[PDB]
RNA sequence: CGGUAAUACGGAGGGCGCGAGCGUUACCCGGAUUCACUGGGCGUAAAGGGCGUGUAGGCGGCCUGGGGCGUCCCAUGUGAAAGA
RNA sequence: AACCGGAUUAGAUACCCGGGUAGUCCACGCCCUAAACGAUGCGCGCUAGGUCUCUGGGUCUCCUGGGGGCCGAAGCUAACGCGU
């Protein structure tokens, strides 16, 4: 099982806005809104310079936390990402976009990333009229990511899609609002996302 | 602007202590003596000669360089002939390389001197007046020629490239073109423009120097009589 | 305009009638990662004055470096004294994996992607010398063929 | 007896470029010519041509440099940075065509030795031959 | 490290790393270019044999020609399956 | 050497002094070590010079071999240093 605990207290350990919160992190409530500084006893001492490996270190952590992920599958995602052709920088991200918790909440059926989770792992997400309940599950491009007809009338479903009206989605992404349909069009270039994380950083933490 | 039958006075020096690397230029060994190819002279002098008008018509500044007891007083003339900075009596280490901190030297001086034309070098005690009485001797003594210098050279001129290597170490650490007369014992590597000749014989050493300030004039069109420094020569 | 890495600092004392009396080291790497990366070495009383002379010193002593598609345009090994530096040529998506020292080096330089070995020695000092005098000897198909042109 | 030709060549040309000399001559023998003549080709001397020395063939190899560059040390780039004899006596070394390296990522040569004749790597690999390596010259 | 202020002992608060696992010991490879083919050395650091003679072996100046064993190239057969 | 004495000394199983056997020498046969040192194995090819010297040849300020030294180019070396 994946790290469950206070979130907005890791927005605060890497320096940026960590929206695995999903709302809220967006209200000036995050806890990065007055409270920058990271968690515990000696957050406000003033920090010393990191090391090689310290930069290293937290960057990987800034990127794997932000997709909710143990390392287990976080670490094979990274030595699939090595062996096939192209940049394993980019290659990696992809990869990591391809998630079906990660395209939900992406397409904005969940407000947040563990909230996208939770409505892959009960089911109510359908990938080409069939049911997939892990959140695990890679999608590939041309995929169609529906919304079971069974949950279609549930509140929460009808509550995200409501301010989802004109709302923009990815350039690799596309959805139907009032049907609950959606796409994965293409793998997103590096371009495509905006993360916060210097990949050459998080290979060159696995070069050791 | 040139000369020919110089062979009259150049010929050679430097019986053998000779530097390999000189070996392009020496004609022969005549009465166990290293006599300088006069022709290859002229060829290195028109390479170097070239150079001088041209940085000198483009308004460079040229640091003469010579400490031997023969050319010391040669240089003190023909670089007051031209507008250009000496080193006559020591070549101090850092001239070029520290030039910032030596250059606070000729403030000291400036100042010094300044101190001594207005009424107040009476108004100090008696014993502060011998102590910057002997401060401006010796400041006057060295940098008499290095007074003139505002930046660092765009050229060097030294008349012993061995024995003034402090000097041409420096240029070469600054990038500044290593203008030299070199006899048998100079490496001819160091110096960018060679005159190769008798670095001692003052005889010789009048005739490149005057034709050497005589050639930068003519670049400025300030057309000057023959240099003083012939009477130098008995 | 200009980036400075802090490579390493030492105490390097010296011994007094009394007592010992120290200096301060100090490696600073400059770099605009356009490809030219300099090279410092600091002594000073206290620490602070030392990494300014270093930051100093490194802005003299430039190296031009070559960078092909963020990477270097051949290998190369170089040996200062005992320590020994290789250096190798990486299609992008691999990184900079080298040391401590010549990672701050060539991440200065503007090298994304290369290969290293420490061989030898691996004191710093020597190795940040013997990393430097690599990129000096590098060359360009351009560079190659004036030399052969002729 | 002299022991390697090739090497003693092979150094006779690194020793005579170190202290920028014009010129070098080396015991001549129609496999060191051949050797002398891919250099040639490849721009890393100026040439060579057959003379005789007290009545013995030799072989004048006018060594190129590079320009006389800046500040200290005017000495120029070596034009040939590096030669190493690669199968020695002792210690042949004989590569297929696809064992042929790439030396220096293409600016430098290998000098293979084939059965149809001396090529440097390229040469050798459009011919798809492989054979004897002789050196690295870069 | 600890011999009176211990971030190193012991507990607490807090923090970091992994998470149905987490540590440990043993064992293998790695870093180790520390057996160096790639890829090391022996003046003073470990290392030239006290010196010679000479057997086996290793090594071999320049020119031509035959052979084609080493070497190089093509075709083919083989290189089971699993694995990779 | 050992040993016998005389001194010195806190003691003297020593340095110093008087003696003195093996041995040191010769022959013949063993012994096989050493800081047996250049603490640098042998052969050949290549790479600036200057100077001192032993010994040959030369048209004998000098040129040219073959040894023995010292400085030192390039280069090598961790440094000292090595450097036809
Ligand atoms: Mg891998
Ligand atoms: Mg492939
Ligand atoms: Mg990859
Ligand atoms: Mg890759
Ligand atoms: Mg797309
Ligand atoms: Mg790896
Ligand atoms: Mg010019
Ligand atoms: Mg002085
Ligand atoms: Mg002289
Ligand atoms: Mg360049
Ligand atoms: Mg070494
Ligand atoms: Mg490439
Ligand atoms: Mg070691
Ligand atoms: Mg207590
Ligand atoms: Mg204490
Ligand atoms: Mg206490
Ligand atoms: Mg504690
Ligand atoms: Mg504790
Ligand atoms: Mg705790
Ligand atoms: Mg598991
Ligand atoms: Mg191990
Ligand atoms: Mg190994
Ligand atoms: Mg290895
Ligand atoms: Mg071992
Ligand atoms: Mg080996
Ligand atoms: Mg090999
Ligand atoms: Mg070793
Ligand atoms: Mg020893
Ligand atoms: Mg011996
Ligand atoms: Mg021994
Ligand atoms: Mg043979
Ligand atoms: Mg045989
Ligand atoms: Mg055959
Ligand atoms: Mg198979
Ligand atoms: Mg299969
Ligand atoms: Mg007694
Ligand atoms: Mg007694
Ligand atoms: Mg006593
Ligand atoms: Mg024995
Ligand atoms: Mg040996
Ligand atoms: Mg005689
Ligand atoms: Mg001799
Ligand atoms: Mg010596
Ligand atoms: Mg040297
Ligand atoms: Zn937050």
């Amino acid at each position: 099982g994946r790290y469950i605990g206070p979130v907005c207290r890791l927005c605060r350990r890497e320096g940026v806005k960590l929206y695995l919160k999903g709302e809220r992190c967006y209200s000036p409530k995050c806890a990065m809104e007055r409270r920058p500084y990271p968690p515990g006893q000696h957050g406000q001492k003033r920090a010393r310079r990191p090391s090689d490996y310290a930069v290293r270190l937290r960057e990987k952590q800034k990127l794997r936390r932000i997709y909710g992920i143990s390392e287990r599958q976080f670490r094979n995602l990274f030595e699939e990402a090595s062996k096939k052709k192209g940049v394993t920088g980019s290659v990696f991200l992809g990869l990591l976009e391809s998630r079906l918790d990660n395209v939900v909440y992406r397409l904005g059926f969940a407000v947040s990333r563990r909230q996208a989770r939770q409505l892959v792992r009960h089911g109510h997400i359908t990938v080409n009229g069939r049911r997939v309940d892990l959140p695990s599950y890679r999608v590939r491009p041309g995929d169609e990511i529906a919304v079971a007809e069974k949950s279609r009338n549930l509140e929460l479903i009808r509550q995200n899609l409501e301010a989802m009206k004109g709302r923009k989605v990815g350039p690799w992404l596309s959805l139907d609002v009032e049907g609950m349909k959606g796409k994965f069009l293409r793998l997103p270039d590096r371009e495509d996302l905006a993360l916060p994380v210097n990949e050459q950083l998080v290979i060159e933490f696995y070069s050791r | 602007v040139k000369e020919l039958l110089e062979a009259g006075v150049h010929f050679g020096h430097e019986r053998k202590r000779w530097n390999p690397k000189f070996a392009r230029y020496i004609y022969a060994e005549r009465n166990g003596i290293h006599i300088i190819d006069l022709q290859k002279t002229m060829e290195e002098l028109e390479r170097t000669f070239r150079f001088i008008e041209d940085l000198a018509m483009r308004g460079g500044t040229i640091l003469f360089v010579g400490t031997k007891k023969q050319a010391q007083d040669i240089v003190r003339m023909e670089a007051e002939r031209a507008g250009m900075p000496y080193v006559n009596q020591r070549w101090l280490g850092g001239m070029l390389t520290n030039f910032k901190t030596i250059s606070q030297r000729v403030h000291r001086l400036e100042e010094l001197e300044a101190l001594f034309a207005s009424p107040e070098i009476e108004e100090r005690p008696k014993k502060e007046q011998v102590r910057l009485k002997h401060e401006l001797e010796r400041l006057q003594k060295y940098l008499s020629g290095f007074r003139l210098l505002k930046r660092l050279p765009d050229a060097i001129f030294v008349v012993d490239p061995t024995k003034e290597a402090i000097a041409v170490r420096e240029a070469r650490k600054l990038f500044i073109p290593v203008i030299a007369l070199a006899d048998t014992d100079s490496d001819p590597d160091l110096v960018d423009y060679i005159i190769p000749g008798n670095d001692d014989a003052i005889r010789s050493i009048q005739l490149i120097l005057s034709r050497a300030v005589d050639l930068i004039i003519q670049a400025r069109g300030g057309v000057v009589e023959p240099s003083p420094s012939y009477a130098l020569v008995q | 305009d200009f980036e400075e890495k802090m490579i390493l600092i030492r105490r390097t004392a010296r011994m007094q009638a009394g007592g010992r009396r120290f200096r301060f080291g100090a490696l600073v790497v400059v770099g605009d990662r356009q490809g030219r990366v300099g090279l410092g070495f600091g002594k000073a009383p206290e620490v602070p004055l030392a990494v300014q002379k270093a930051g100093y010193y490194a802005r003299r002593n430039m190296v031009e470096v070559p960078l092909q598609n963020g990477t270097i345009p051949h290998e190369i090994e170089v040996e200062f004294g005992a320590s020994k530096i290789v250096l190798k040529p990486a299609a992008p998506g691999t990184g900079v994996i080298a040391g401590a020292v010549p990672r701050a080096i060539l991440e200065l330089a503007g090298v994304t992607d290369i290969l290293t070995k420490e061989l030898g020695s691996r004191n710093p000092i020597n190795i940040a010398y013997a990393t430097m005098e690599a990129l000096r000897q590098l060359r360009t198909k351009a560079d190659v063929e004036r030399l052969r042109k002729g | 007896m002299l022991t390697d030709p090739i090497a003693d060549m092979l150094t006779r040309i690194r020793n005579a470029t170190r202290v920028y000399k014009e010129s070098t001559d080396v015991p001549a023998s129609r496999f060191k010519e051949e050797i002398l003549r891919i250099l040639a080709r490849e721009g890393f001397i100026k040439g060579y041509e057959r003379v005789d020395v007290d009545g013995k063939p030799y072989l004048r190899v006018y060594l190129k440099y590079g320009p006389r560059r800046q500040g200290p040390d005017p000495r120029p780039e070596q034009v040939i940075h590096h030669i190493r004899r690669i199968s020695k006596p002792g210690r042949r070394v004989y590569v297929g065509v696809k064992e042929i390296p790439r030396v220096r990522r293409g600016l430098g040569i290998a000098i293979l030795s084939t059965s149809k004749g001396v090529l440097t790597d390229r040469e050798a690999r459009k011919l798809g031959v492989g054979g004897e390596l002789i050196c690295e010259v870069w």
